[PDB]
DNA sequence: ACACACTCTCCAATTCTCTAA
């Protein structure tokens, strides 16, 4: 509950599984601690913090999605881009939900302009046609190039399962 | 609630990094783990959680915190073989105190959380709960202790005895003597761990080995391999071999019996004589696989399932039978049998044994278990040597503890007793039997008076408090005696001793024995036919006989034999020759023809007899033909003398005293 | 007869004789890896500046 | 009420249809021979008493008809009665 | 309670798998083979395990001929004509070697799932047509040749499934599929009785690579006045893609039999 | 409404145990 690991705890996976390991209360609130603190660090070679300067212009533009480059994520605190690679469903969750507080940070109650803010990953260092794809690369992130040959039109879905709704294609 | 149990749990998780760590500024990819303090602390209260907390709520819930923080497989190995390793080079080479400190404390809880697992209605509704899921988790236990370097931390166990054997007996404490005691109790653990048995509540008529666990992690051939590597075997031989001298006698000889039955348990001593050739026995096995395959072409059709006609048979009295299929049109043998068969009800059946693992005592032993050759002449060489050098001297010893202890004895001592001397006289004869360079002198101690007494006493106890395990474990116990004592006389005491084996109290016991068997489970009246052909084999050849074979003969008893005999598909090819030893004596000897003139012994030997059953070569054949000859011979003759018999055949024989005599004869 | 004495085996104990390259580059770098944050503030407080 | 269930009990086996028939007939039914084989002779000694005892109950396998006999054979008093007055005439 | 062991459990035992299981064990140890400049024993398989373990394989080649000569031909024999039967047996016996002597390629850090290793034959003494199958060849071991018309998509078979209930926090685990998508019978758990709203766990269990290919019949050895017949083919494992429509291949497996599902 | 699949319930058939002649 109360005490917390350190970056160097993490580099050993104690639990049988990644993913029964980024889920435990006490890994998940260090993770989610380290990667404000990256969030909030992070510089150019001339310092001027890039992502401070993104989380500005999301505003300038009534946006909903922040972007993160991968290569920036791999270049410190490593171990975070390789439990991305390898869990991304419950990484982004927890990087969502640090996103918000980094945004809030600049514009207080932007919670009444958009209740909720997705996190984009960019860069990823690795590539697949259409080929290559296997059973093992189920539930990894991947990264695919092609032509786009057919598209449905744009619908409403329900959201959970008071109701809210998304739009989906 | 939930949340007192997680936060003992992430108490304990806490005490799981308390402990220590690796080191990185090492460069050392890996490293070995380095130090914590306050660990002394974190052991002592991790023992206190079992004790104090754990035992007092019977729960086993501190056992599966443990089991989550996986604490035995990631510090206690490794601080172990740590200290282990370190000493060894120091050895090699030729505050310590506290090194030694952790190395002690490490290993008692090894000891208690691989501890062998009992459940029963005085149990906790906690316990019976988590019984299933901590199974999975000793199993891989078991797997893990034996894979570490080759399973280096079981030279850590036996070097913490060297220290206790280091110096003279005069000068060991009690605590000293101790860890003599707990060094070996941990290896009993290690063999007794083995996969589960399914349990479920009995509300609704309707594998658990884990996905890191496998038959070869688990097997006992694993077992034998890794404890000849890391240098078991000479210390189980030298310690029991010396023990007359004054080790103290009482710490040691009771753990030491329990290894010894934990490791023969599943094993067919014929399976360690022999009596390319693996290939030509399976080459041979196909054979009969084709013997078996012809007997399914022969009840096979050559035309299709749907071109089938119709057949119709009339009985006297002119009434008409349907049945259907193409061989039928032939075959009457098959039409009859098939014209039975379509009908519906079978008569509900009835069913002896709990609280124990699995042994001869509740499972088919014909069934073995398999070694390298390297594992099969090292397990050899271990109770050859074990034979020839420990085994008077521990069963003497264990012995004489009995006899003034036996009022205090719980289920499983007894059995394990009578399941160590079993063992060890029968395959004693027959390594004599095979060579010369054997002899029967190394495992004479069994017959002196004393031990005589304590094997009749178990039997007696058990049979009169109706406790059928222990019953049946001296019914095997009390068969090897009489073997053994055959072979002495073949050969002034043992005399004696047969006359007082064959007071008539114990001939009104072991007459009793077969009649009840009936009842009970295959392997139960296996035991009652072997005893009793040793039985009266012996008293054959102690020349009162005409006394004894009258008390055996009478309806109760064939009843058994013919139970047993009907599941011939499952028995051996020997104990077909015990069952007509017995009716040749029962039908040409005794003279009794009356017993077996009952029709379901006329349906069996049909069965057993056909094309169907016995194969047309194996020597069963021989003595089922030659008996059946006689069988329906001396049948015409009665029933043409008095026709009366042919409604005899149906029913048991009528005892009243007017008629039935002329009955009986 | 055999005798297997204790003074022999005290004796003999003790002198008897691609994401492959993604892994490893990410556990090495792994291995070797307010006034730290106040960019942040300063691109924050440039909007009050400028 | 359900339908109760239909039983073997000695009320059949002493009717005209039951026993008597065996002894009244049993003597030319069955023949053994030298001539034939023990297995021969033995599945003969089988049929008749089959027949019999589908024409007496059809409920059951033979085996279980025989093993149902059991009990009834040895309890009722009037089927011991009747059987020891079998054994009387061959003491006459 | 009325707790209840299963007291009468112990199993029956197929005696001829296991004497296969531990004579395919001899011969994968001791087949040994002379080198092919001198006389000097190789043993190529041990070798082929090692060189398997070097570049992390999950599949074995194995020469009929080499089969065919060992032990009197019985052990070919038996595998030949009853492959489905023995194939599992097969198996545990390659694991037991593999332990013995390169126990890195059991694995595929968190804990790692077993190895699935996959045994394959060549150089069978004959190839028959498509026009040769018949019903009474179903399951033994077998090869021909033809060409590709059509290929399917890669997709994932489920091999072993794991499930958990909803009503109670209990999993099942090692469920075995067969032809069609099969699920558990009771609650484990006693305190739960609930069979419906089971969800299949993606993580804990496994799948296989699956491809369906279709062949039909050599121009070339077509009778008179007939018409080239067409089959159906599995590709499973490392071998999947391995088939391009409009060449002409050759195959070697088992023929079996699918139900209407 | 018409064959099916599945659940629930009650009642008597059966075997086991104790007592006395
Ligand atoms: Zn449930």
């Amino acid at each position: 509950l109360r005490e917390e690991l350190t970056l160097e705890s993490l580099s050993n996976v104690k639990a049988n599984s990644y993913s029964e390991w980024i889920t435990q209360p006490n890994v998940s609130r260090t993770i989610a601690r380290e990667l404000k603190s990256f969030l909030l660090e992070y510089t150019d070679e001339t310092g001027r913090s890039v992502y401070g300067a993104r989380i500005r212009t999301l505003g300038e533009m009534n946006s909903e999605s922040l972007e993160v480059n991968y290569r920036h994520l791999a270049e410190s605190k490593a171990i975070l881009a390789l439990f991305l690679a390898k869990c991304p469903e419950e990484m982004l969750k927890i990087f969502d939900l640090v996103a918000m507080e980094a945004t809030e940070l600049h514009y207080p109650d932007y919670a009444r302009i958009h209740s909720e803010i997705h996190v984009r990953i960019s860069d990823f260092p690795t590539i697949y046609s259409l080929r290559e794809l296997r059973e093992s690369n189920l539930s990894s992130l991947v990264r695919v190039t092609g032509v786009v040959t057919r598209r449905t039109g744009v619908f409403p879905q329900l959201k959970y399962v008071k109701t809210v709704y998304r739009n989906y294609q | 609630a939930d949340f007192s149990l997680t936060v003992l749990r992430a108490r304990i998780a806490l005490l799981a990094t308390a402990i220590g760590g690796p080191d990185y500024t090492s460069q050392i990819d890996p490293p070995p783990y380095k130090l914590g303090d306050d660990c002394l602390a974190c052991l002592k209260d991790l023992k206190r959680w079992f004790k104090l907390v754990d035992d007092q709520q019977k729960r086993w819930d501190v056992a599966m915190a443990v089991a989550e923080y996986r604490i035995l497989t990631d510090d206690l190995l490794p601080i172990l073989i740590d200290w282990e390793n370190k000493c060894s080079l120091a050895a090699k080479l030729a505050n310590k105190a506290y090194y030694d400190k952790i190395a002690l404390n490490c290993l008692q809880l090894l000891v208690l959380m691989t501890w062998p697992l009992i459940v029963t209605e005085q149990s906790s509704s906690n316990q019976i709960t988590l019984y299933g899921e901590l199974k999975k988790h000793q199993l891989v236990y078991k797997k893990t202790i034996l894979s570490m370097e080759s399973g280096k931390v079981l030279r850590a166990a036996i070097r913490l005895a060297l220290d206790v054997i280091k110096i003279d007996r005069l000068s060991r404490t009690p605590r000293d003597n101790m860890v003599l005691k707990l060094v070996l109790n941990f290896f009993r653990n290690v063999i007794a761990i083995e996969p589960g048995e399914f349990t479920i509540n009995t509300k609704k008529s309707m594998d658990t080995l884990p996905p890191n666990v496998s038959m070869d992690d688990i097997s006992l051939n694993t077992v034998i391999s890794s404890f000849h590597k890391n240098k078991v075997f000479g210390f189980l031989l030298t310690l029991t071999s010396s023990l007359s001298k004054e080790f103290d006698q009482d710490f040691i000889n009771i753990p030491l019996l329990e290894i010894m039955f934990y490791f023969t348990k599943d094993v067919n001593q014929e399976l360690l004589f022999p009596r390319t050739s693996a290939g030509f026995e399976l080459s041979k096995l196909l054979q009969k696989e084709h013997q078996m395959r012809k007997n399914v072409i022969k009840h096979t059709s050559a035309r299709h399932s749907r071109f089938g006609g119709l057949l119709s048979i009339q009985t006297p009295d002119k009434t008409r039978l349907t049945v259907s299929g193409s061989q039928a049109l032939v075959d009457e043998k098959i039409a009859l049998q098939k014209l039975d068969d379509s009908k519906k009800w079978n008569k509900r059946i009835i069913k002896a044994a709990e609280g124990l693992p699995n042994s001869l005592l509740n499972s088919q032993t014909g069934k073995a278990i398999f070694f390298t050759e390297s594992n099969g002449k090292h397990f050899k060489e271990f109770i050859n040597n074990f034979i020839d050098s420990g085994f008077n001297i521990l069963l003497h010893s264990v012995t004489n503890y009995f006899t003034t202890e036996q009022d205090r004895m719980v289920t499983l001592e007894q059995v394990e007793y009578l399941l160590f001397f079993a063992w060890f006289v029968k395959y004693q004869l027959l390594r004599s039997k095979i060579d010369n360079s054997a002899d029967i002198k190394q495992v004479s101690e069994a017959l002196k008076e004393v031990t005589f007494i304590l094997v009749s006493s178990l039997l007696r106890s058990a049979y009169d408090l109706k406790n059928w395990t222990v019953t049946h474990a001296g019914m095997i116990a009390f068969n090897e005696l009489l073997n053994l004592v055959s072979r002495t006389k073949a050969a002034t005491d043992i005399e004696f001793i047969v006359s007082r084996l064959f007071s008539d109290e114990r001939i009104q016991l072991l007459s009793n024995l077969p009649k009840i068997g009936s009842k009970y489970s295959l392997q139960f009246m296996k035991s009652c036919i072997e005893l009793t052909h040793s039985v009266l084999k012996v008293l054959e050849q102690y020349s009162n006989f005409q006394k004894v074979q009258a008390n055996y003969m009478t309806e109760p008893v064939i009843e058994t034999y013919i139970n047993f005999l009907e599941r011939f598909r499952e028995l051996e090819d020997d104990s077909i020759k015990k069952v007509f030893s017995f009716f040749h004596r029962v039908f040409v000897q005794a003279k009794e023809q009356a017993l077996l003139f009952r029709f379901d012994l006329i349906i069996l030997l049909r069965e057993m007899l056909s094309p169907d059953g016995l194969d047309r070569m194996s020597r069963s054949r021989k003595y089922v033909s030659q008996f059946s000859d006689y069988f329906l011979a001396r049948l015409k003759k009665r029933l043409k003398k008095s026709p009366a018999w042919f409604v005899g055949l149906l029913f048991p024989p009528l005892h009243n005293s007017e008629v039935g005599f002329y009955q009986r004869y | 007869k055999k005798f297997f004495s204790k003074e022999s085996f005290l004796a003999d104990f003790d002198d008897s004789s691609d994401h492959n390259v993604l892994l490893n580059t990410l556990r090495k770098a792994s291995r070797k890896q307010n006034p730290k944050s106040s960019a942040f503030f300063e691109s924050m407080v440039e909007d009050i500046i400028e | 009420k359900r339908r109760p269930q239909v039983k073997l009990t000695a009320e059949k086996l002493l009717s005209d249809k039951g026993l008597p028939y065996v002894l009244k007939n049993a003597h030319k039914r069955i023949r053994i021979s030298s001539k034939k084989n023990s297995y021969d002779n033995l599945s003969n000694i089988i049929q008749f008493y089959q027949l019999w005892a589908h024409e007496l109950f059809p409920k059951a396998k033979f085996k279980d008809f025989m093993k149902i006999c059991q009990t009834v054979g040895k309890t009722d008093p009037v089927l011991r009665e009747y059987r020891v007055s079998l054994f009387r005439d061959e003491m006459g | 309670f009325k707790s209840r062991a299963l007291n009468h459990v112990k199993k029956v035992d197929d005696v001829t798998g296991e004497k296969v299981r531990e004579a395919f064990e001899q011969f994968l140890e001791d087949f040994s083979v002379q080198s092919t400049d001198t006389g000097e024993v190789e043993k190529v398989y041990r070798a082929q395990i090692e060189f398997m373990k070097i570049y992390d394989l999950n599949t074995i080649y194995i020469d009929y001929q080499h089969l065919s000569m060992r032990e009197n031909g019985a052990l070919a024999m038996a595998i030949s004509e009853q492959y489905y039967r023995f194939l599992p047996f097969l198996q545990k016996g390659l694991r037991r070697v593999v332990r013995k002597y390169a126990p890195e390629l059991l694995n595929t850090s968190p804990e790692q799932t077993e190895r699935v290793f996959q045994i394959s034959f060549f150089n069978l003494p004959t190839v028959h047509r498509i026009r040769d199958i018949r019903s009474e060849k179903i399951g033994s071991l077998l090869s021909i040749s033809g060409t590709v018309t059509r290929t399917s998509e890669v997709r994932p078979e489920l091999y072993k499934a794991s499930f958990t209930c909803d009503m109670c926090r209990a999993i099942v685990d090692n469920v075995e599929q067969s032809f069609k998508y099969t699920e558990p019978t009771f609650c484990p758990n006693p305190s739960c009785e609930n069979r419906a709203f089971w969800t299949l766990n993606v993580t804990r269990s496994r799948f296989l690579d699956w491809q369906k290919v279709r062949i039909q019949e050599n121009a070339n050895e077509i009778p008179t006045g007939s018409m080239p017949r067409t089959l159906d083919v599995i590709l499973r494992g490392d071998s999947v893609e391995r088939a391009k429509p409009g060449d002409r291949c050759k195959f070697t497996g088992v023929e079996i039999v699918v139900p209407d599902v």
